[PDB]
């Protein structure tokens, strides 16, 4: 919550699609008005500007999705997202103008962003998450090793340097989709006429 | 023998090593002693009485060249402060403290509530390298010191989810 | 036998003292987090590249309600510069650095006219902590560009020498 200033340069994905990188604006504690199906947990709801599609624009009222594709030049709009989708926080805050609301300050914003991503070729460094919050707590060091050691003998392997490795993942990827295809079939086909 | 004058030659080796250490350590014994810690120092008026900021000035023109009216800044801040009264300004929300990174307390007891450095930023004249955050209260982010938000829209209405929970 | 175990216990006690050695190179590194240098940059520049200058925001300083008006002058003194960018006139004025005390670099180009901590001062209500000092040219401070001397009338003609050494300076 103290790294959620305007500018942080957050990333976005709720499983679909990826947004891109988009400065916060604001974020809030607004909890669940009416609670369906009662209420015990307290949600947070960030305002964070993100490059949104024109027909998402135009319409502005069914879901508040489909992000701007490679094929369109897009148009950028603050979005409110959930917390628990910032599969990223970074290190650098852009500048915001004042008060804005218009186009041109946000085209500034989207040049901005534009000649940040030409500073960090090798990768935008987002943060340490063992110092930088100040993390305590006993297990977190237990996982942090066990990652570190599976990394180790990830790259300690030799396919890794061979090429063509893209390739053969890609095939993979698919023929693990086909199985659980066909898993799922198989699954909605045992139940065909089955105590119905 | 050979074995023997094997074993020497690799214990004076581990020696060198063992020095090439040392000599790192009291070298960046330097970079551990610029946060800085005279002495016991005495105050009184606690969050009132002590320093106020620490700029690390950088090898540029620019850093160089406007020194004086840094000076004059911070000069113009500290005295600016002193006329507002009558007033519980200060905090006004009791902002604890965030997860700091204290400064190395150097010895040449009391004072707990001691230096407790709460930010870092980086300036390159079109971003921030912003660390450790900034302070504020348990929840309710526009009553505390700083978050200047900007002025926004909000032409949405349907924030998004993984599944359910719909605005 | 009896040298070959001394032999072992040296290496053993040796060993312990490279470890206190590597405990020591492990936790300083760990309270050095403050000071970043994040990766590799593209500094094609080195008199508009580069930072500026690190603040660190202290606690426990009701002055910290100014977290704004310090940004936004940071921000309008590099406009200020770039409006007041010159009279153009060639002259180097180059500058070499008291202190060498470079920022660390935790990144698994330039990094010496760029990273390199050239001042640190610890401003208090009316003190200061210098202990680096502003750099110099050609060790006169009568045409620095950070120095600025102030007004006095200055009548003691002829210093105080130490001994006989009386120094006839007019």
């Amino acid at each position: 919550l103290p790294f959620l200033q305007p500018g942080r340069l957050v990333k976005v994905k709720n499983e679909g699609d990826d947004f891109g990188w988009g400065v916060v604006v604001n974020f809030s504690k607004k909890s669940n008005v009416k609670p369906n199906s009662g209420e015990l947990d307290p949600l947070y709801v960030v305002e964070v500007l993100l490059r949104c599609s024109k027909e998402s624009l135009k319409n502005s009222a069914t879901e508040a999705a489909k992000p701007a594709k490679p094929d369109e030049k897009g148009e950028m709009q603050v979005v409110p997202v959930l917390v628990h989708l910032l599969s990223a926080i970074s290190s650098v805050r852009l500048y915001i103008p004042k008060d804005l609301r218009p186009v041109d300050n946000r085209q500034s914003v989207l040049k901005s962003i534009q000649e940040v991503q030409k500073r960090f070729p090798d990768g935008i460094p987002l943060l340490d998450p063992i110092d930088d919050m100040g993390i305590q707590d006993q297990g977190l060091k237990k996982v942090i090793q066990k990652v570190e050691a599976f990394e180790h003998r990830m790259y300690s392997h030799p396919l890794h340097n061979d090429p063509n490795l893209e390739t053969v993942y890609t095939l993979c990827e698919k023929k693990a989709q086909i199985a659980i295809d066909i898993k799922s079939a198989k699954r909605e086909l045992k139940k065909a006429r089955t105590v119905l | 023998g050979v074995g023997d004058a094997e074993l020497r030659e690799r214990l004076r080796q581990c020696e060198e090593t063992i020095e090439q250490l040392r000599a790192e350590n009291q070298e960046l014994k330097r970079k551990l002693n610029i946060l800085t810690r005279p002495s016991g120092i005495l105050v009184n008026d606690t969050k009132l009485d002590g320093p106020i900021l620490q700029i690390l000035f950088m090898n540029n023109a620019i850093s160089k060249q406007y020194h004086q009216e840094i000076e004059e800044f911070v000069s113009n801040l500290v005295k600016r402060f002193e006329e507002q009264q009558k007033n519980d300004v200060e905090k006004t929300s009791f902002n604890l403290l965030p997860q700091p990174s204290s400064i190395v307390l150097e010895e040449d007891k009391n004072n707990k509530e001691a230096f407790s450095v709460v930010g870092s930023v980086l300036y390159f004249t079109n971003f921030c390298l912003d660390k450790l955050g900034q302070p504020l209260l348990n929840e309710n982010p526009q009553l505390s010191e700083g978050w200047e938000i900007p002025k926004y829209h909000q032409v949405f209405s349907h924030i998004v989810s993984l599944e359910g929970q719909e605005i």
